C-alpha cells in the first residue's frame, strides 16, 4: 500500500528549511503492490 | 457502522479523508453522512438509575 501524505505551506525563507509546525494530510492511497527499495526524483531543465 | 445515539448537527469540520470521529472510549461520536457530505454529532441516549 503506497500512502501519499501532503501539505502545502506558504513560506518566504531564502535558503534553509523554515522553523515551524505543519501536519501533512493524507492525499492518495495508491494500490501498487510492488517491491520498492530505491527511488529517484525528477527535475526539469531550462534551455536557452 | 451500527450504533444507537441522538443525532445532532455538528460544528466539526472533517478533512476529506475522514469519515468518522472517535471519543476517549473509541466510540463513534461524530460521523459523515455518505450521501450528503455533512457531519453529525452522536450524543448517547439518556441513561438513568431507577
Ligand atoms: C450521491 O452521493 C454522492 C457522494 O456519495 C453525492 O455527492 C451526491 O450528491 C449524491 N446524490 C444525491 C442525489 O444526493
Amino acid at each position: 500500500y503506497f500512502k501519499i501524505y501532503s501539505k502545502h505551506t506558504p513560506i518566504n525563507l531564502v535558503r534553509d528549511l523554515p522553523q515551524g509546525f505543519s501536519a501533512l494530510e493524507p492525499l492518495v492511497d495508491l494500490p501498487i503492490g510492488i517491491n520498492i527499495t530505491r527511488f529517484q526524483t525528477l527535475l526539469a531543465l531550462h534551455r536557452s | 457502522l451500527t450504533g444507537t445515539g441522538v443525532l445532532t448537527e455538528s460544528n466539526k469540520k472533517f478533512l476529506p479523508f475522514q469519515q468518522f470521529g472517535r471519543d476517549i472510549a473509541d466510540t463513534t461520536d461524530a460521523v459523515r453522512d455518505p450521501q450528503t457530505l455533512e457531519i453529525l454529532d452522536i450524543t448517547p441516549c439518556s441513561f438513568g438509575g431507577v
